[PDB]
C-alpha cells in the first residue's frame, strides 16, 4: 500500500525523486508502516488477554 | 532541439523516442535547455 | 536569533542557478543558512 504516495517500493522513491522531496513520501510510508505494526501489536495484546 | 521550424499550442507536434541510450549530460550544455521546474522525476535521476 | 558562526563566500555563475554544472564541485534545500543574490 502506498498510503497516498507515489509508489509502494522504497528503492523507486530513493532513486526517483529529489534527495529532499522523497523525504515526504518516505515519511508518508513510514507513518503507515509504523501504524500497521502498532495496530498488530495492539490486537495481539488484546488476543493475549 | 536544433530544428528550425517548430509548432504552436493548437497543433503541438508529437515525437516518440524509441530504443536508444539517453545521455542527458550533453543536453544541458546546449543552448536551449535551461529550466527543469517540474515534479515526478528529478534532473539528476534521469541518468539512472 | 543568535547563532554560533556565520560564513560568506564569493562566486559568480550564469543566472547553474538551480543548484545554488556547479557533483561538479551541491547545497540542498534543507541545508541550514541563507543565500544572497544580486546583479
Amino acid at each position: 500500500s502506498k498510503f497516498g504516495a507515489i509508489s509502494s517500493v522504497l528503492n523507486d522513491i530513493f532513486s526517483r525523486l529529489d534527495p529532499p522531496e522523497a523525504e515526504v513520501q518516505i515519511d508518508r510510508l513510514i507513518t503507515g508502516r509504523l501504524q500497521s505494526l502498532q495496530t498488530y501489536v495492539t490486537q495481539q495484546l488484546i488476543r493475549a488477554a | 532541439f536544433n530544428a528550425t521550424r517548430f509548432a504552436s499550442v493548437y497543433a503541438w507536434n508529437r515525437k516518440r523516442i524509441s530504443n536508444c541510450v539517453a545521455d542527458y549530460s550533453v543536453l544541458y550544455n546546449l543552448a536551449p535547455f535551461f529550466t527543469f521546474k517540474c515534479y515526478g522525476v528529478s534532473p539528476t535521476k534521469l541518468n539512472d | 536569533l543568535c547563532f554560533t558562526n556565520v560564513y560568506a563566500d564569493s562566486f559568480v555563475i550564469r543566472g547553474e542557478v538551480r543548484q545554488i554544472n556547479i557533483d561538479y564541485n551541491k547545497l540542498p534545500d534543507d541545508f541550514t543558512g541563507c543565500v544572497i543574490a544580486w546583479n
